[PDB]
RNA sequence: GAAAUUGAUGGCGCAAUAGAUAUAGUACCGCAAGGGAAAGAUGAAAAACCAAGCAUAAUAUAGCAAGGACUAACCCCUAUACCUUCUGCAUAAUGAAUUAACUAGAAAUAACUUUGCAAGGAGAGCCAAAGCUAAGACCCCCGAAACCAGACGA
RNA sequence: CCGAGCCUGGUGAUAGCUGGUUGUCCAAGAUAGAAUCUUAGUUCAACUUUAAAUUUGCCCACAGAACCCUCUAAAUCCCCUU
RNA sequence: ACUGAACUCCUCACACCCAAUUGGACCAAUCUAUCACCCUAUAGAAGAACUAAUGUUAGUAUAAGUAACAUGAAAACAUUCU
RNA sequence: UCUCUUACUUUUAACCAGUGAAAUUGACCUGCCCGUGAAGAGGCGGGCAUAACACAGCAAGACGAGAAGACCCUAUGGAGCU
């Protein structure tokens, strides 16, 4: 009974919108542009992870060096929580060794 | 929740043809909400199943459980409205092809017990369906005689092939 | 399982062998899609070999229809009314080829189990088995203990 | 295997033949050939001159899907696969004797 | 009543078994297939200095082949159309 | 709400299906149903019989007088198969015939009448047409096609043939299509017969023989009620035949049918038919 | 709930097919259904094994039965047919029993003669001309 | 676990057991601190077929309930539920009434595979005696009695 | 519900202990011991798996491997051929 | 003499029966990029799959219509009586 | 109290009517004897028995329900006290 009884309403995507259709575009500014700006730089999201990547220790402990001081509070006490226990996880944990 | 006993009472069948058979009538009643258990309901619809419309009343008037009273006024709607809007000719020309009992929508409530603990109660509640067909009862089935009996076994024994071979 | 599957004895259409061999596939519906890979071996086979099967099996009418379809399908409909419907979805020409010539050289009975992998009218030449073969008779038909 | 056969019998073998249908084919391993009144038994194989047993490869089918089923108790040892063994319906059409004793 | 203590055929009390004339008739009968290859078995074709390194060759040429295809182990060749076929996934009609 | 559309199209598909489980439509004629092609079809047709029917002959034998009375009505809101038929089943009657009396000289001609009624018969003649997709090319008012109207049309199929190859194919078609009907078969299933002791008696008369003598050759728990008679015709103090039965008065009627098969020689091991 | 299961539905269906026609529960309920329905396949599996052997001794048995009607021991009839070089299986014996009685008496009465003339061998041994059917014919 | 030093515009998110606990810190529970829910679905206008459980329809000798089958449901023959744990379980060892939904493998080192470039690789830093660069691919869930801090309670 | 209250928080405490650990299919796969507050565990060996390089791996002919000890076993090791 | 396996032969086909562990080939559904357009394809991702944790929530069973529960009597329902 | 229990009243009880839980429950088409076996069988082997279902009792068994035994041991698990 996990199941609907009638078909979804019909989703419509338009493929050549905007967006889709300028995607990519600027990828190559660094190649293309004398590399005044890096494609790194073509990125737009967290100021802590811009041009950056790490498993979520890493990430978490980025974010609290980087914008810890303009969390709240109870998001900063949840970051220091989840801080801790991934380094428990992954310093005391697993099947490697 | 599921109303479709009602709705079978709107079917239109296209006009007979002069020669056919005449279509015995068919009467859908129900009554919905009952404040009585389904399990008990079901009694009183095995009882009156099968029989016609007045030998069912009868019964019921004189059966002591309490959904006869109820089983009794849907039956005597079921006969009023088969008679008004279904042209039933005669009130008595009608017997009860399906009585069934259904559970209804029942509500929880909770029954103490000696140390702190409980029970869930359930306010139970029944629906009751009643086909009404035109024409005199069916016969019941007669009981198979030994004659007939005999016959399904030697027609068991005629039955038999050399099984497991060309 | 057999006991949770319907089963039949194995028989032929009309006794298909007996006068004349009569190819009991009459009807094959290609349903094929101009674009989708779905159905591109499909198209392969329709554009390379549809031809050679449709002469080869001059009693066969073949229906290609291509029409927008996720599906490929391959409807094949026998002499005794029976149709069976195959999915030649991402299938090969080759795939293809060997469903198309396995429907032509099947008969219409259901795939069911088959209880007898043999079927006689006449089983017996000589008479089938009843007790009373291979068993003497007596003068005037006493039966034992009989006093005259 | 062998098959006790008779004109217009049907037979299922359980493979291809790699014969197109319809097809006559003679059956030449023939053990035995009988009549009402007398039969001829072959050590073990009766002569081409005394018996001519024709077939006709009526159909070429797939076998119903057989189950094969593999499970051992508190191993975690389930396996289930599907197979369709090839299957040929072939129809008796005569069985001819020659004088040849 | 007639309990066997503990487990049969192991424990210090065992269930008694009895050998059969069929049992009998097949140990003889392995018996006598045994005393047949002692038979064949006493009597060599070669001796051990005659037999010396008259299959040497043969088993030097044949640990070479497999030397040969122990040390041929290496990856296989990739191909441009192999590649490239990938694109037909797209083809269509028109 | 789960989101995804695959498994709810798959469910509707599954709805659909239980629904035309429970509410099966109406029968239709395959012409009606997509892909279809008449000339194909009957082509075709022609093809698998493996015979040269000629396509006017064949379409005017598919198309039935109703139909085209059907036609007319609806225009006002061609040429029938009569003559074909009538052809095909005057020569099917006379082929079959002919058959049935090379094969068995000593059948009687009832018998022979009888055998053929029952291979021309609607039952036999539209389990052939249905079989070999008659019914499907036949132009008719009405569907399903009545038994007659199939009958008629696949007589009118023989007449065309027989116009269109010859009376050897056409011969040749009654052999495979007709003939192959009555194997496995047995006389009197064909033949329904009453009085099969006094058809014997007769038959016994015309040969000059005496009068056959029942005798009970046989018999297991007589007094049962699970009896077996295995009872003998003895002519001349010679047996001619025996039948097993419940009742002594059914063994001797099965004896007496036994022994009208060997007289008529269409026993159960004759001689298998030639093809 | 990024990723959810749709198809549960058929999944539940593949295996409640099969237990349709089982009793109780185990043909709704697929905590159950599952586990009887692999049984069942199981079952199904070794079920051919069993079947094999079943014909075998059914054969054997009605052989028996034919041997005896015709005053013959099973072991009798079929070593002494395979010393006259009758390569027939015991279905199809069976199945000559069961329709061609004739043809069955015909094949009781070689083994027996075939039966006695090794019994006559026997007895007279020596190099006593050998049986007209004790004779084999050669293969190369 | 440093420093000198260097230089710095939405969603491949959830869609009523999900997403905030939230329709609400409400109802309810506790003296208090405090804990803490559930759920709703018509239409443009209301001034218009599917889970379990049952019923239709109780039951026929025998037995992991099925399989081989069979004309035939049963009768015939074969068959000691599953999971976990264990040397070994039908075990009279654990769990499980059942349906629906939810519910549990996170990642470095070093290697392997595939590209790119090549005594150099990398979009400063780093590595390099064929290396370097990039990618792919291995590391679970629930459960204590406890310990400590601050509140709330006679 | 006081061997020391209750609530919140550290806290997803920790647990060598118990339980659970969800699609299909194929393949290889049960091996001595050492150390350890350690024998309910772990690390190294051994076994096992995968990939790669190379050439010998197993079976085994003579000859050969101790006196103590008067005698003193089934065998073993080594080992070209095959 | 015969019976007797999944041993072996026979016809056809073959990757298709070891726990822990390990290698591999596929893959349901979801979203994204392009396709496709009565249910899809090639790829990229991931809260990506439950006959089992005295699992959590909800529904309905079983126990079971069972254990249990209730209203002093008559009457004109004024009233009287115990 | 007992030898040595009996009689009666009320409650309970059973039947009719209304209302209506609980632990428990893998599925059950749920027999006895002997033997076997994870060392005490309704389910396995050999025997015997065997139409079908209700209602009321009984407590020999389902190693019956109940509380992840408080006895005992173990844990480089706790805590109280000296
Ligand atoms: N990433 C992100 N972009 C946002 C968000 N809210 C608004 N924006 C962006 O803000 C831009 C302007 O938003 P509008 O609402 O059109 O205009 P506006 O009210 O002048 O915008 P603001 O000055 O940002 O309040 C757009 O590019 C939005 O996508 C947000 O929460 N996240
Ligand atoms: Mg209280
Ligand atoms: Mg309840
Ligand atoms: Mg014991
Ligand atoms: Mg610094
Ligand atoms: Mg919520
Ligand atoms: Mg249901
Ligand atoms: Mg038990
Ligand atoms: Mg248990
Ligand atoms: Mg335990
Ligand atoms: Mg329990
Ligand atoms: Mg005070
Ligand atoms: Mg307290
Ligand atoms: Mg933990
Ligand atoms: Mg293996
Ligand atoms: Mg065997
Ligand atoms: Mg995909
Ligand atoms: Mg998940
Ligand atoms: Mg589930
Ligand atoms: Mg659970
Ligand atoms: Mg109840
Ligand atoms: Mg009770
Ligand atoms: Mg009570
Ligand atoms: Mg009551
Ligand atoms: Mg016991
Ligand atoms: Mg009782
Ligand atoms: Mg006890
Ligand atoms: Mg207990
Ligand atoms: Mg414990
Ligand atoms: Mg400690």
């Amino acid at each position: 009974i996990g199941i609907r009884l009638t078909l979804p309403p019909p989703k419509v995507v338009d493929r050549w919108n905007e967006k889709r259709a300028m995607f990519g575009v600027y990828d190559n500014i660094g190649i293309l542009g004398n590399f005044e700006k890096h494609p790194k730089e073509l990125i737009r999201g967290p100021i802590w992870l811009r041009g950056w990547k790490g498993n979520e220790l890493q990430r978490c402990i980025r974010k609290r060096k980087m914008v810890g001081s303009r969390m709240f509070a109870d998001d900063l006490h949840n970051l220091n929580k989840r801080i801790r226990y991934l380094y428990k996880h992954f310093n005391r944990h697993g099947k490697f060794r | 929740i599921s109303r479709k006993w009602e709705k079978k009472n709107k079917i239109v069948y296209p006009p007979q043809l002069p020669g056919e058979p005449r279509r015995p009538a068919e009467i859908y009643h129900c009554r919905r909400q009952i404040k009585y258990s389904k399990d008990k309901m079901w009694y009183l619809a095995k009882l009156i199943r099968g029989m016609s419309i007045d030998q069912a009343l009868a019964q019921l008037e004189f059966n002591d459980k309490k959904g006869a009273k109820i089983i009794k006024e849907v039956l005597l709607e079921a006969q009023d409205m088969a008679v008004r809007d279904h042209n039933v000719e005669f009130r008595s020309n009608l017997y009860i092809a399906e009585s069934t009992s259904g559970r209804g929508q029942c509500l929880k409530r909770i029954r103490y017990h000696g140390r702190g603990r409980f029970g869930i109660m359930e306010k139970v509640y029944c629906h009751y369906f009643v086909k009404l067909v035109e024409g005199p009862p069916p016969p019941p089935e007669p009981p198979k005689t030994a004659v007939a009996h005999a016959k399904e076994y030697i027609q068991q024994l005629r039955s038999r092939t050399i099984v497991h071979t060309l | 399982t057999a006991r949770g599957t319907p089963s039949r004895f194995l028989a032929s259409v009309l006794h298909n062998g007996l006068g004349r061999y009569v190819q009991q596939l009459q009807r094959l519906s290609f349903s094929v899609s101009r674009d989708g890979a779905s159905s591109r071996g499909a198209r392969e086979f329709v554009e390379r070999e549809v031809i050679d099967f449709a002469r080869r099996n001059p009693g066969v009418v073949i229906y290609v229809n291509s029409r927008p379809c996720c599906v490929p399908r391959v409807v094949a409909e026998y002499l005794n009314g029976a149709v069976r419907e195959e999915s030649i979805h991402c299938k090969s020409v080759e795939e293809i080829s060997t469903l198309v010539q396995k429907l032509a050289d099947q008969s219409g009975l259901d795939v069911i189990r088959i209880r007898k992998p043999f079927h006689t009218d006449n089983p017996s030449i000589q008479g089938q088995w009843h007790p009373f073969t291979n068993k003497p008779t007596t003068f005037r038909g006493l039966r034992p203990r009989e006093v005259q | 295997r062998q098959w006790k056969v008779t004109s217009e019998d049907l037979i299922l073998i359980g493979n291809e033949l790699d014969l197109a249908c319809g097809e006559r084919i003679r059956l030449e391993k023939v053990l035995l050939v009988g009549a009402d009144n007398f039969t001829l038994l072959g050590k073990p194989l009766l002569g081409k001159d005394l018996v001519r047993v024709e077939a006709t490869v009526i159909e070429k089918t797939e076998s119903w899907p057989r189950i094969i089923m593999r499970f051992r108790k508190r191993k975690n040892f389930k396996k289930k696969r599907i197979v369709t063994t090839p299957q040929t319906v072939l129809r008796i059409n005569s069985i001819e004797i020659a004088p040849c004793l | 009543r007639g309990r066997i203590p503990g487990r049969q055929w192991i424990g210090k009390h065992r269930r008694p078994r009895f050998v059969s004339l069929r049992a009998k008739q097949n140990m003889i009968r392995r018996l006598e297939i045994e005393a047949e290859n002692h038979y064949w078995l006493s009597m060599p074709y070669m001796t051990r200095e005659q037999e010396r390194g008259h299959a040497a060759v043969r088993r030097r040429e044949a640990f070479e082949a497999i030397k040969a295809a122990a040390t041929s182990k290496f990856p296989p060749h990739r191909f441009i159309a192999d590649q490239l076929d990938h694109l037909n996934v797209t083809k269509k009609w028109s | 709400v789960k989101k995804g559309f695959r498994a709810a199209f798959r469910f509707q598909k599954e709805l659909e299906r239980q629904r035309l489980l429970r509410c099966p439509p109406p029968p239709v004629r395959r012409s009606e149903k997509p892909n279809w092609d008449y000339h194909a079809e009957i082509q075709a047709f022609g093809h698998r019989l493996q015979e040269n029917f000629s396509l006017d002959l064949l379409k005017t034998a598919f198309v039935n007088s109703c139909y085209i009375k059907s036609e007319e009505a609806k225009r006002q809101q061609l040429k029938s198969n009569q003559e074909l038929s009538e052809q095909g089943t005057s020569f099917s009657q006379t082929c079959l015939t002919q058959f049935l009396e090379d094969e068995y000289p000593d059948m009687p001609t009832e018998g022979i009448k009888n055998l053929v009624d029952f291979l021309t018969g609607e039952e036999v003649v539209c389990h052939v047409a249905r079989n070999l997709a008659v019914e499907q090319l036949t132009l008719s008012e009405e569907f399903p096609v009545p038994p007659a109207v199939l009958q008629q049309t696949f007589f009118a199929v023989i007449g065309a043939l027989l116009q269109s190859s010859g009376p050897e194919r056409t011969a040749l078609f009654i052999r495979d299509f007709l003939i192959t009907q009555m194997t496995g078969k047995e006389l009197f299933e064909m033949w329904k017969i009453i009085n099969p002791m006094g058809l014997l008696v007769e038959e016994l008369k015309k040969r000059n023989v005496s009068a056959p003598e029942s005798r009970l050759t046989r018999q297991s728990g007589g007094t049962t009620a699970l009896p077996l008679y295995f009872v003998g015709l003895y002519c001349d103090k010679k047996l001619i035949a025996e039948g097993p039965g419940e009742t002594v008065l059914v063994a001797e009627e099965e004896a007496a049918r036994v022994a009208l098969r060997k007289l008529y020689g269409f026993t159960e091991n004759r001689r298998p038919w030639n093809y | 709930l990024r990723n959810r299961v749709t198809d549960r539905y058929f999944r539940i269906q593949e295996v409640l097919k099969h237990a349709r026609h089982f009793r109780g529960r185990k043909n709704r309920c697929y905590r159950l259904a599952v586990r009887t329905v692999i049984r069942a396949f199981v079952k199904c599996t070794k079920a051919r094994y069993l079947k094999k052997k079943n014909m075998r001794t059914l054969w054997i048995n009605r052989i028996t039965a034919a041997s005896q009607e015709h005053g013959l021991k099973y072991p009798a009839l079929i070593g002494n047919l395979v010393k006259c070089q009758v390569e027939l299986n015991r279905k199809v014996l069976a199945d000559l029993a069961i329709y061609e009685p004739k043809t069955f008496k015909s094949l009781a009465a070689l083994a027996s003669r075939r039966r006695h003339e090794g019994f006559a061998a026997a007895l007279g041994d020596g190099k006593e001309p050998e049986g007209i059917f004790s004779r084999v014919v050669q293969y190369h």
